[PDB]
């Protein structure tokens, strides 16, 4: 399986255009690993039904 | 949520609501020989002829989750909104560092329930340890007088009509 | 705007609704003081009203943005009309069908 390492970004941070995930441009994977030390250093956002868009 | 915890520990916090007449009630809900209102909530009305923008901050410096209960008042017509609030169109916004919820007040007629033709919608907001609760509104705001501790246990609820022996 | 779908795969667009902290931020960024975002298709319709309210201090700023998505089928046309607080998408994603999922973990990769 193609494992992707979300060190500095989550899945939603790569979809919105956070500047800390510039290396994930047009990157495909099989399983996204979200770290517990992930944070946002940009304009803050809110996702209503957070499990709806991430799935 | 409360049935999973199984507690009613109502810790009265130091809420600061200035420029707003507190302890509002109605003639239908009575407490003793006089009138009454909700003991766990604070019905906010206008202060004379001026209702400014309210702004409170509730930090969470404890080691347990907080649960606040706030309401949105729904008047029966436009005459009840102008008599209780200065602004004819309010908006209730309760948000935290991780969530955001806004409930718009809906002016409409209600059926005759317990003599009154008005109701109030109830929406909750769970505050995590480390978060700050910011409640800003311009009308139809019901302020909480405290919170509850979100305990973790094996409690639940059950509807029954059997006596207790 | 109009976005036709003449391809053979599903499209996924990401649009946002801006939420200013007060009335001064709305008038400084937009002309109309009360906007409305409406994103609808031939089979669905979703409208999100912008909510002006104060936010806690997150990363120095006291404003946030709500995120709502709209999946466009092949043969549908995406129409996005708004009068304020509209965030425009710059593209889309291909809704591929596979056995992929997500997993929260803190273990290193070997």
């Amino acid at each position: 399986h193609r494992i992707l390492d979300g060190i500095d970004c989550t899945l939603i941070d790569a979809l919105l255009g956070d500047p800390h995930c510039d290396v994930f441009q047009n990157e495909t994977w099989d399983l996204f690993v979200e770290r517990s030390k992930a944070f946002s250093n940009c304009y803050p956002y809110d996702v209503p039904d957070y499990a709806s868009l991430r799935s | 949520l409360v049935a999973s915890s199984g507690t009613l520990e109502f810790i009265t916090e130091g809420f600061t609501w200035t420029g707003v007449t507190q302890n509002g009630g109605s003639n239908a809900c009575k407490r003793g020989p006089g009138s009454g209102f909700f003991s766990r909530l604070n019905w906010l009305t206008k202060s004379g002829s001026t209702y400014p923008v309210l702004n409170v901050t509730m930090p969470n410096n404890d080691n347990f989750d907080k649960l606040y209960i706030w309401g949105v008042h729904h008047p029966s017509t436009n005459q009840e909104q102008t008599s209780l609030y200065v602004q004819a169109s309010g908006r209730v916004t309760v948000s935290t560092r991780r969530s955001q919820q806004t409930i718009i007040p809906n002016i409409g007629s209600r059926p005759w329930v317990r003599g009154l033709s008005s109701r109030i919608s109830i929406y909750w907001t769970i505050v995590k340890p480390g978060d700050v609760l910011v409640i800003n509104s311009n009308g139809n705001l019901i302020a909480p007088r405290g919170y509850f501790k979100m305990r973790t246990g094996k409690s639940s609820i059950m509807r029954s009509d059997a006596p207790i022996d």
